[PDB]
């Protein structure tokens, strides 16, 4: 999969989409639909479907929803307030977690200002907490902005 | 959970070295700077922040330089501190704290270590000498009179004196131990009891010295 | 560099009062539009690690009820706890932030209502067991008393004794908000046996004139 | 007619405190529905013209930060500056309005934390140049000191000298919040040459017993 | 802009008369009443409001009557004040203020004059006499010792004494001048300096009298 601070973005396009194989697969731990209840998806047509992908903790799946707050929805991935799609989530302990700790899945924990909806930020500048210029070096009130 | 676990309440001789540990939990560890402080007996604090999750250059307080060394392990996230060439006045208590941050600017220290003890002094360890301070008319006034137990000359700071195996909680007051020029501690615990009851009931002070294994019960009776 | 001098000390005042603890040095407004402050307030219970109170100077209490309440400006500020209640008896330090170190000192106890009260005094001669060992401790006890600013003058045969005594004092009592004090005079057996009257003269605000408790070495 | 008696004076208290300055006489609620008040608060820095603070008694501060904060009623009211900070050391008058004149008096300085401190004392004999002229000034200096309520007793050959001295005192110091005092004793050359010991005995709260600095006329 | 400019810091002899000016700017002038106040040395104020933009009947404070006269000019908006028959205790400072109003009721005084000086006393003018007050062991205590300069017997109030042409700012404290029965002022300025440095460095008080043209430098050295 893809990190949480640089999510992916696939633009599904002209095709025959069958959201029933999704809806009834029973392998998903969370399948919420917001603009439109799930059973009526296989009876409507749009212009574009986007699919974003990433990996988070287990109890941060409640911040992937319109109108939430927290380190994920504030500055990692923000959903607009009139969302239309659906959110799907499933546990993946056996694939992504490895003995000794899988330190390849990072997230951003400091930013100047919360994200605009569907905005993305992969920069890696030293977060300047204190007025003292960080000069690009760590220290008190000068923090690296990514945690794992 | 948000915790900090220290260990190593110990005693050293002057001109030596010591390593002190702080175990963390309930966090990513390498994400918040560890800061230690000194605290004497009834004084202020010091020691500026330093050290970081990753590598971390580490800082100092500029009067503690050279003697101070900061080492940690990415095996569980346990920060330490190595002091060297102790001079028998750095005897104090030493703390740990996570120094949590939040968007704008970190706000004070997140948690707070349980503290530890380092006692420096060429004494090693010695047991207490106990005397009973008898109730007397010079201590008697009207309805009540006071009696107690004097437990003196011991190095290993944690010592306890109870009254009647923990029975009397009224008037029982143990005073802070005093550190003499000899280098050994001393204290006295006193309790008041109705003057009609000078010798009548049991008043036996139970002295226990935990670093050693001293346990002695001494009865206090009015003066002959 | 930046010294956090705190003026008030031992605000032993009746519960519910409104203490006002001031301190300042060498402003830390901290630019970056983040015009907030830079220093927390702390609470350390006796025999306990510290805890956290108001931070940013900005009333930002965490799991902390409202009576504890901060304030702030560029250089000067105050904690100002309201409707104080039992169990707020602690030591209250400050901070510095980007500075480097810290600095602060404060606390309280009680006050009561009745008169300035007064200590029960009691003098204890050295036990016969100790005189075998070759040293004499002479203890003098001052029991219960608000004003801790008590004076203990030892006298040996009416000579004021300087430099062979030690005192210690208890924490303000959680029930009756009093203080108790123990002074120990230490002599050799040889020097003890050279004098007769051992006296302990206590001065205190609840005493109209000082109280002396005394014994005569060797009189059952 | 309407006298604005202000009770408190010299509130030299640690910065950040909350001073409370009261005054009243002969109400000026002023009808006309304009039920507001009738009197402003003032601030005059030493060696400066006054300035304006809270008016209508109605908190109506102008280019003035919030810590300075008024109150009001029909006859009685108060200025009540909060979180006081350095440079608020001034004299604070009141007003009257439709009345006619004014009336008010108040100010502050410092307090510190350490003991009541004490002055450095120093006595200066008259210079040889002045004794040519035919007069002798004998200066006695009291350096740094919080409690200004100091007493300077001149003594000439152990006779307390009354009515030939003058004192002056400095403004509270902006760094260490202390006060310094200079007392000058003025004699003729003839009368100076009639006595031997010139002494200056200073009494002060930071001194356990008074300090005397003295010289002996004519002893290098 | 909102300003008030006074002028006329001067000296008079008793039984005379004086006129004092306040220049205004940044306003329509004839629209706000001018009010003057007295202020002694470290005292309160007085003098009730009076005078108006147009014509203005003008008022008084009823113990100042007859001696007081208020004249202005519509050529620029400059209010004045004429006092007469001075009695050598009306020596004070005198102010101006605009007394601004706003819909409901005016709120205190708008601006505030810079103040002025009037000194009444049959003295005319005299120069200061200077002596050095030597550092002495009676002034010495431990690490520091104090020395200074006594500048006495002068009428023309503004006088200044500096230390080493303005070099030393530590411990230099000039005390308020005192007014004797003779009618002349006097003061003494003292500075403390480490007792190891009694005579070592330069300590020369620079006395300047601006109404006259007196300039004298006096060195202070330990007593012979
Ligand atoms: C800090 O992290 C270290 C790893 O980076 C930890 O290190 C290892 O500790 C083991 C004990 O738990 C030692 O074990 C065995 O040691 C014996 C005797 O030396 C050998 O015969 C064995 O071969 C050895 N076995 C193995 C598989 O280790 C390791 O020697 C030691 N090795 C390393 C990697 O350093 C530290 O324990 C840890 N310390 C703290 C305080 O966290
Ligand atoms: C208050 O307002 C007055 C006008 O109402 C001002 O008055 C005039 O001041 C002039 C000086 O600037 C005088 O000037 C000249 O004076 C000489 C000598 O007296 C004469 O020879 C000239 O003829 C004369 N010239 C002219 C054209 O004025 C005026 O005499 C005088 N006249 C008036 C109108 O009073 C005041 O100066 C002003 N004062 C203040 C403090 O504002």
């Amino acid at each position: 999969f893809a990190s949480v601070y640089a999510w992916n973005r696939k633009r599904i396009s002209n095709c025959v989409a069958d959201y029933s194989v999704l809806y009834n697969s029973a392998s998903f731990s969370t399948f919420k639909c917001y603009g439109v209840s799930p059973t009526k998806l296989n009876d409507l047509c749009f212009t574009n479907v986007y699919a974003d992908s990433f990996v988070i903790r287990g109890d941060e799946v409640r911040q992937i929803a319109p109108g939430q707050t927290g380190k994920i929805a504030d500055y990692n991935y923000k959903l607009p307030d009139d969302f239309t799609g659906c959110v799907i989530a499933w546990n993946s302990n056996n694939l992504d977690s490895k003995v000794g700790g899988n330190y390849n899945y990072l997230y951003r924990l400091f930013r100047k200002s919360n994200l605009k909806p569907f905005e993305r930020d992969i920069s890696t500048e030293i977060y300047q907490a204190g007025s003292t210029p960080c000069n690009g070096v760590e220290g008190f009130n000068c923090y690296f902005p990514l945690q794992s | 959970q948000v915790q900090l676990v220290q260990s190593g309440a110990e005693v050293k001789k002057p001109g030596a070295s010591v390593k002190v540990s702080c175990k963390a939990s309930g966090y990513t560890f390498t994400s918040y700077d560890i800061n230690w402080v000194r605290q004497a007996t009834g004084q202020g604090l010091e020691w500026m922040g330093w050290m970081n999750p990753n590598s971390g250059n580490t800082g100092y307080a500029q009067k503690f330089q050279g003697r101070v060394t900061m080492t940690r392990n990415t095996s569980i996230s346990t920060a330490y501190m190595e002091l060297s060439s102790l001079r028998s006045e750095d005897t104090a208590v030493y703390y740990c704290a996570r120094y949590i941050v939040v968007v704008p600017a970190a706000k004070g220290f997140d948690p707070w270590g349980q503290g530890t003890l380092v006692t420096v002094s060429s004494a090693s360890t010695k047991g207490p000498s106990v005397f009973p301070l008898a109730p007397s008319s010079k201590s008697t006034s009207g309805g009540t009179a006071a009696l107690g137990c004097l437990v003196k000359d011991y190095f290993p700071e944690p010592v306890t004196v109870s009254w009647n195996s923990g029975a009397l909680t009224s008037g029982v007051h143990t005073f802070p131990a005093v550190l003499q020029s000899s280098g050994l501690y001393s204290l006295s615990s006193v309790v008041t009891v109705p003057s009609s009851s000078l010798g009548t009931q049991t008043y036996i002070c139970n002295v226990n010295h935990k670093p050693s294994n001293t346990k002695v019960d001494k009865k206090v009776e009015p003066k002959s | 560099d930046i010294v956090m001098t705190q003026s008030p000390d031992s605000l032993a005042v009746s519960l519910g009062e409104r203490a006002t603890i001031n301190c300042k040095s060498s402003q830390s407004v901290l630019y970056s539009s983040n015009n907030k402050n830079y220093l927390a307030w702390y609470q350390q219970k006796p025999g306990q690690p510290p805890k956290l109170l108001i931070y940013w100077a900005s009333t930002r209490e965490s799991g902390v009820p409202d009576r504890f309440s901060g304030s702030g400006s560029g250089t000067d500020f105050t904690l100002t706890i309201s409707s104080l209640q039992a169990e707020d008896v602690a030591v209250y330090y400050c901070q510095q932030y980007y500075s480097t170190p810290l600095t602060f000192g404060g606390g309280t106890k009680v006050e009561i209502k009745r008169t300035v009260a007064a200590p029960s005094v009691f003098i204890f001669p050295p036990s016969d067991e100790q005189l075998k060992s070759g040293t004499a401790s002479v203890v003098c006890l001052l029991n219960n008393f608000y004003p801790r600013e008590a004076k203990v003058q030892w006298k040996v045969d009416n000579a004021l004794q300087s430099g062979n005594s030690q005192e210690s004092v208890t924490e303000q009592d959680s029930k009756d908000s009093t203080y108790s004090l123990s002074s120990t005079l230490t002599l050799s057996k040889a020097d003890y046996e050279k004098h007769k009257v051992y006296a302990c003269e206590v001065t205190h605000q609840g005493l109209s004139s000082p109280v002396t408790k005394s014994f005569n070495r060797g009189e059952c």
